[PDB]
C-alpha cells in the first residue's frame, strides 16, 4: 500500500541515476576526440555494459516488485534473465580488464605503449563480450538451467518469472561471474600497491626535506572496496540458495541482489577521475 | 660610437613627420562584416607528433605537411588522401616549401640542412649554415630564399649547391619571412624586434621597421605589395607599411598574453588570420581590429597556418596531429 | 624601439645606478642586472620579479646589495651598499624577452645589442 | 660599429609619402576586390569543396 | 574518367596508410633524450633510446629548446662562478611554459674535482651547512652534497607532482633504470594513485 509506494520512487530513482551519468560517457568520449585514447574504450565498454543494465534490466526490474506479476509473458523471461546475465558478467569483466590495463603499465612500463594499439582493444572487448555471452545465452536459453520441486511447477507454466537456477548452473556460472574477478583484481592491486608505496618511499629519499600515504588508500578503496561490498554479498548469498536453504527470507535474493545494480551508478563517478574528463563535462 | 647616435634621430624626425593621420581615425567608413565563423570541412589524421609548419601548395589542392616524427606527408585537400609519405634524415624539421610549378617540395629543420625534394628521393642538400633553418620559400624551380638562426638570411641555387647572395647582418635570431608577389624582395621578421625588408637585385637592406616589444615569431606580407603585417611574443600584431615606413594599427585585447605563432592574410587583404598560442586562432579585421570570430577547435597550439592560392580555405596545423580545412 | 639607457658611476664606499626604459610596458618585465669584469665572460649578478617580490642574488654580491624596480617611472635601481674591491665590472641591465613569464635565458653572449651600453664601475 | 654608422645613410636618401596618402591604397584594394573574397564573402554550397 | 580516378589514389590511399602503422610500432617505442649542456641509439634490454644532442647550435636557446617538449628528460649534465650561470639554465627549464611536464634528469660532473680541489665555496649559506649522511670523507662529503642540495632547492619549489628531478654523481644502466621510473610515475599521477 505505503510500503510499495515508497519504493516506486527510489527504485525509480535508480533507472535514472544510470541515464544521467552514463549519457555523459558516451556523449563525452564520442565528441572530443583527444580523450579517445585506448585507454578510454574500455571505459566506452563500462558505458554500454552499463546502459543494458540502466535501460533494459533496472526498469523492467521494477515493474517485477511494483505489480507482482511479469506483464511480458514466457519466451522474455528466458531472455530478460538472459539480458540480466550479460549486464553483469560483462560489467564485472570490464572491471578486469581495466585494471590488468593499468597493472602492465606500472609493473611492465617498456612494454605497453608500443605493444597495445586500438587494433587490439577491439579484440580484448571482444573476447569478454564473447566470454559474457556464454554464461548468458548459451545455457539460459538453450535450457542447461532448468533442474526439481517448484523448478518445473512455475519456471515454464504461467507468470511465474523469477530465477530457479540448477545444482551447476549457479555453481560454474557464479565462479566465472564473481571469484574468477576475485583473483584477478585482488592480484592486480597487490602489485600496483606495491609500486605506489614504493615511490612514496623512493621521493621521500632525496627529496623529503623541504602519513602522507591516504592518497593511495583513498583510490584503492574507492575502486577496490566498493566493488567487493556492492557486488560481493549478492554473489555469496547465490552459492547460499543452492548449496543450503537456511538463508531464504524471501527478501535477501531481491533486495540484496539490488545492490549489485547500484555498482553500476558508481562507475561513471569513480573511473572518470582522469583530468580530461573533469574539463569535458562542464562543456555538456 | 657617438657619431652615429645623430644619425638615428634624423629618421625618427622624418618618420614622425610623415605621420599625417591614423589608420584608426581615417576609416570612418562602413560597418564591420560582424561575426564570421568557419567549421572544419577536413581533419587529416595521419601524423605521429607535433607539426611544426605546413604550406599550402600552390595548385590550391595539394598541401604540405612536416612534423616532428620524421614524416614529410604530401596531402590532398579533396579526396583527404595521402599522394606520397616522404621519409626524413634528421626526426625534426621546422619548415617545408612548395614551388609555384607543382614539382618540388622543399624541406629542413634543426639539422642546419634545407633538403630539396621532388614530388621522394633527395635531389641537393644544400648545407652550408651554422644554424637551425625556420622558413623556406620557392621563388623559382632553382632558387630559395631560405632564413636561417644565424642573423643571416641566405639565398641558395640548386644547381651545384652555391650561395648567391647572403642577406648578412640582423644581431638576432632570425624567424619565418615572406616573399612579394613580385617576387624580387623579402621581409625578414627575427629575435631582435625588427622587420627588416632586404632585396633580392642590389643584396642589402632597403629599410628597417622597429614597432615591437618581444622577438618576432612569424611574418606575412599584404596581397598587393605595399604592406605587411607582423606577429611577435606580446599578443600583439602590428601592420607596418613600405611607402610610409611606420606602423598604423596595433591588433590587440585586453585578456590576450599568449604570443603569435603564425600570420597569414585573405585573398582581399581585409581578414587578418592569426594563430594564437591559447589553443585558437582569431580573425584580425585588418581596417577596425574587431575580431570577427574566435574560431576554436585545437587542443595543444596552433603553430603554423597557410592561406590558398585564390583564397578559398586556410590550413590551421597544430601540436596533436591534426590538420584542419577551414571554409 | 627598445631602449635600454644607464646612469650613475676606494674599496668600500657606496654607489647607486639608474637605468631606463623607453618602448615597451615596464609593468610586466622580469628586469634583471648582468655584470662582466674585463677579461672574462659574462656572470650574473640580481634579479627583480613583476612586482618586487622575488629578489635574488649571486654568490657574492649576496646580502651586500639591493635592488628596487620602481614600475611608475619605467626605471630599477641598484643600490651598491658596502662596495668590493672585486666589483670592477660594466654593469649592462638585461631584460627579460617575454611579458608574462618566469624564466630568463638572458645570460649569454652578444646575441643582443639594441641597448645602451651600462655604465663602467670600477674599485 | 664601423659598419652600421654607414648603414643609416642608405637608409636616410630615401622618400616617403605620408600615411593619409600610404594607406589610402590599402582601402582601395580591400574594396574593389570583395566580390572575390570567398572567406569574406560566403560561397555558394554548389562550388566550395 | 570518374572510376579509375577515385582508384588511382586509393590504391595509393591504403598502400601508404599500411606502411604509417608499420612505423608507428618503431616511433611509439624509440625514448627521446637530450643531452644538454649528432643524435645517438643505444638499447638496453629490447627498449630504443632515441639520445638527441644539441652541439652545433649557438648560445641563444629560446626557440630550438620549445622543439623538445615531447622529449621525456632532459640529461642536464652540469660541471661541479660557472655553477651559477649553470644554475639560471635549470631555473629556467623548470619555470618554462613548454618544457613544464619534462622530468630532468641531474648528472653532477666528476666528484675527484671536488675533491682534489678542497684539499671556493661561493655562496653564503655553505657555512652553516647541516650535511646529511649515506655517503666519503666529511671535508667532501660537506661540499658535494650542497650544490645536490642547491639544485634540489628549486626542483621542490615548483614539483607539482608532475617533474622531479633524478640526481646522479658519476652509465646507461642509470638512466634505463631511471627512465623506466619517469614512465612509472607518470602512469601513477594519472590514476589519482600517487
Ligand atoms: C535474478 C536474475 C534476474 N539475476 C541473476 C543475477 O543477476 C546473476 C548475475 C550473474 C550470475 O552469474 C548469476 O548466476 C546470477
Amino acid at each position: 500500500e505505503v510500503w510499495v509506494v515508497g519504493m516506486g520512487i527510489v527504485m525509480s530513482l535508480i533507472v535514472l541515476a544510470i541515464v544521467f551519468g552514463n549519457v555523459l560517457v558516451i556523449t563525452a568520449i564520442a565528441k572530443f576526440e583527444r580523450l579517445q585514447t585506448v585507454t578510454n574504450y574500455f571505459i566506452t565498454s563500462l558505458a554500454v555494459a552499463d546502459l543494458v543494465m540502466g535501460l533494459a534490466v533496472v526498469p523492467f526490474g521494477a515493474a517485477h516488485i511494483l505489480t507482482k506479476t511479469w506483464t511480458f509473458g514466457n519466451f522474455w523471461c528466458e531472455f530478460w534473465t538472459s539480458i540480466d546475465v550479460l549486464c553483469v558478467t560483462a560489467s564485472i569483466w570490464t572491471l578486469v580488464v581495466i585494471a590488468v590495463d593499468r597493472y602492465f603499465a606500472i609493473t611492465s612500463p617498456f612494454k605497453y605503449q608500443s605493444l597495445l594499439t586500438k587494433n587490439k582493444a577491439r579484440v580484448i572487448i571482444l573476447m569478454v563480450w564473447i566470454v559474457s555471452g556464454l554464461t548468458s545465452f548459451l545455457p539460459i536459453q538453450m535450457h542447461w538451467y532448468r533442474a526439481h520441486q517448484e523448478a518445473i511447477n512455475c519456471y515454464a507454466e504461467e507468470t511465474c518469472c523469477d530465477f530457479f537456477t540448477n545444482q551447476a548452473y549457479a555453481i560454474a556460472s557464479s565462479i566465472v561471474s564473481f571469484y574468477v574477478p576475485l583473483v584477478i583484481m585482488v592480484f592486480v592491486y597487490s602489485r600496483v600497491f606495491q609500486e605506489a608505496k614504493r615511490q612514496l618511499q623512493k621521493i621521500d629519499k632525496s627529496e623529503g626535506r623541504f602519513l602522507k600515504e591516504h592518497k593511495a588508500l583513498k583510490t584503492l578503496g574507492i575502486i577496490m572496496g566498493t566493488f567487493t561490498l556492492a557486488w560481493l554479498p549478492f554473489f555469496i548469498v547465490n552459492i547460499v540458495h543452492v548449496i543450503q536453504d537456511n538463508l531464504i527470507r524471501k527478501e535477501v535474493y531481491i533486495l540484496l541482489n539490488w545492490i549489485g545494480y547500484v555498482n553500476s551508478g558508481f562507475n561513471p563517478l569513480i573511473y572518470s577521475r582522469s583530468p580530461d574528463f573533469r574539463i569535458a563535462f562542464q562543456e555538456l | 660610437r657617438q657619431e652615429a647616435e645623430q644619425l638615428k634621430n634624423q629618421i625618427r624626425d622624418a618618420r614622425k613627420a610623415c605621420a599625417d593621420a591614423t589608420l584608426s581615425q581615417i576609416t570612418n567608413n562602413i560597418d564591420p562584416v560582424g561575426r564570421i565563423q568557419m567549421r572544419t570541412r577536413r581533419t587529416l589524421r595521419g601524423h605521429l607528433a607535433k607539426i611544426y609548419a605546413m604550406h599550402w601548395g600552390t595548385d590550391s589542392r595539394l598541401l604540405v605537411s612536416a612534423s616532428q616524427d620524421g614524416k614529410l606527408i604530401i596531402w590532398d585537400s579533396y579526396t583527404t588522401n595521402k599522394v606520397h609519405a616522404i621519409p626524413l634524415r634528421s626526426s625534426w624539421v621546422m619548415t617545408c616549401a612548395y614551388a609555384p610549378s607543382g614539382n618540388y617540395v622543399a624541406c629542413g629543420g634543426l639539422d642546419n640542412i634545407c633538403s630539396i625534394y621532388n614530388l621522394v628521393r633527395v635531389s641537393r642538400e644544400l648545407a652550408g649554415h651554422t644554424g637551425y633553418l625556420s622558413c623556406c620559400r620557392f621563388l623559382d624551380d632553382n632558387q630559395i630564399v631560405t632564413s636561417s638562426g644565424d642573423t643571416t638570411c641566405a639565398l641558395w641555387d640548386i644547381e651545384t649547391g652555391q650561395q648567391t647572395t647572403t642577406f648578412t647582418g640582423h644581431t638576432g635570431d632570425v624567424m619565418s619571412l615572406s616573399l612579394a608577389p613580385d617576387t624580387r624582395l623579402f621581409v625578414s621578421g627575427a629575435c631582435d624586434a625588427s622587420a627588416k625588408l632586404w632585396d633580392v637585385r642590389e643584396g642589402m637592406c632597403r629599410q628597417t621597421f622597429t614597432g615591437h616589444e618581444s622577438d618576432i615569431n612569424a611574418i606575412c606580407f599584404f596581397p598587393n605589395g605595399n604592406a605587411f603585417a607582423t606577429g611577435s611574443d606580446d599578443a600583439t600584431c602590428r601592420l607596418f607599411d613600405l611607402r610610409a615606413d611606420q606602423e598604423l594599427m596595433t591588433y590587440s585585447h585586453d585578456n590576450i598574453i599568449c604570443g603569435i605563432t603564425s600570420v597569414s592574410f585573405s585573398k582581399s587583404g581585409r581578414l587578418l588570420l592569426a594563430g594564437y598560442d591559447d589553443f585558437n586562432c582569431n580573425v584580425w579585421d585588418a581596417l577596425k581590429a574587431d575580431r570577427a570570430g574566435v574560431l576554436a577547435g585545437h587542443d595543444n597550439r596552433v603553430s603554423c597556418l597557410g592561406v590558398t592560392d585564390d583564397g578559398m580555405a586556410v590550413a590551421t596545423g597544430s601540436w596533436d596531429s591534426f590538420l584542419k580545412i577551414w571554409n | 624601439q627598445v631602449q635600454l639607457q644607464e646612469s650613475g658611476g676606494q674599496p668600500g664606499g657606496s654607489l647607486r645606478l639608474s637605468c631606463a626604459a623607453s618602448g615597451f610596458t615596464f609593468s610586466n618585465y622580469k628586469m634583471n642586472w648582468v655584470r662582466q669584469a674585463p677579461g672574462k665572460g659574462l656572470e650574473w649578478v640580481s634579479d627583480i620579479s613583476q612586482s618586487g617580490a622575488s629578489i635574488s642574488y649571486t654568490g657574492s654580491v649576496k646580502g651586500r646589495f639591493t635592488i628596487s624596480r620602481d614600475n611608475a617611472k619605467n626605471t630599477l635601481y641598484l643600490q651598491m651598499n658596502s662596495l668590493k674591491p672585486e666589483d670592477t665590472a660594466v654593469y649592462y641591465c638585461a631584460r627579460c624577452p617575454a611579458p608574462f613569464t618566469r624564466d630568463c635565458f638572458d645570460v649569454t653572449s652578444t646575441t643582443y645589442a639594441y641597448r645602451g651600453q651600462g655604465t663602467q664601475v670600477t674599485v | 660599429a664601423r659598419k652600421l654608422v654607414e648603414q643609416l645613410k642608405m637608409e636616410a636618401n630615401i622618400d616617403r609619402i605620408k600615411v593619409s596618402k600610404a594607406a589610402a591604397d590599402l582601402m582601395a584594394y580591400c574594396e574593389a576586390h570583395a566580390k572575390e573574397d570567398p572567406l569574406l564573402t560566403p560561397v555558394p554550397a554548389s562550388e566550395n569543396p | 574518367d570518374q572510376r579509375n580516378e577515385e582508384k588511382a589514389q586509393r590504391e595509393a590511399n591504403k598502400k601508404i596508410e599500411k606502411q604509417l602503422q608499420k612505423d608507428k610500432q618503431v616511433y611509439r617505442a624509440t625514448h627521446r633524450l637530450l643531452l644538454l649542456g649528432f643524435e645517438t641509439k643505444f638499447q638496453v634490454d629490447k627498449v630504443n633510446f632515441h639520445m638527441f644532442d644539441v652541439g652545433g647550435q649557438r648560445d641563444e636557446r629560446r626557440k630550438w629548446i620549445q622543439c623538445f617538449n615531447d622529449v621525456t628528460a632532459i640529461i642536464f649534465v652540469v660541471a661541479s662562478n660557472r655553477l651559477q650561470e649553470a644554475l639560471n639554465l635549470f631555473k629556467s627549464i623548470w619555470n618554462n611554459r613548454w618544457l613544464r611536464t619534462i622530468s630532468v634528469i641531474l648528472f653532477l660532473n666528476k666528484q675527484d674535482l671536488l675533491a682534489e680541489k678542497v684539499l671556493e665555496d661561493y655562496f653564503p649559506e655553505f657555512a652553516r651547512y647541516t650535511t646529511p649522511e649515506d655517503a666519503e670523507d666529511p671535508r667532501v662529503t660537506r661540499a658535494k652534497y650542497f650544490i645536490r642540495d642547491e639544485f634540489l632547492r628549486i626542483s621542490t619549489a615548483s614539483g607539482d607532482g608532475r617533474h622531479y628531478c633524478y640526481p646522479h654523481f658519476t652509465n646507461i644502466r642509470r638512466v634505463f633504470n631511471d627512465c623506466r621510473d619517469i614512465i612509472q610515475r607518470m602512469h601513477l599521477r594519472q590514476y589519482e594513485l600517487l
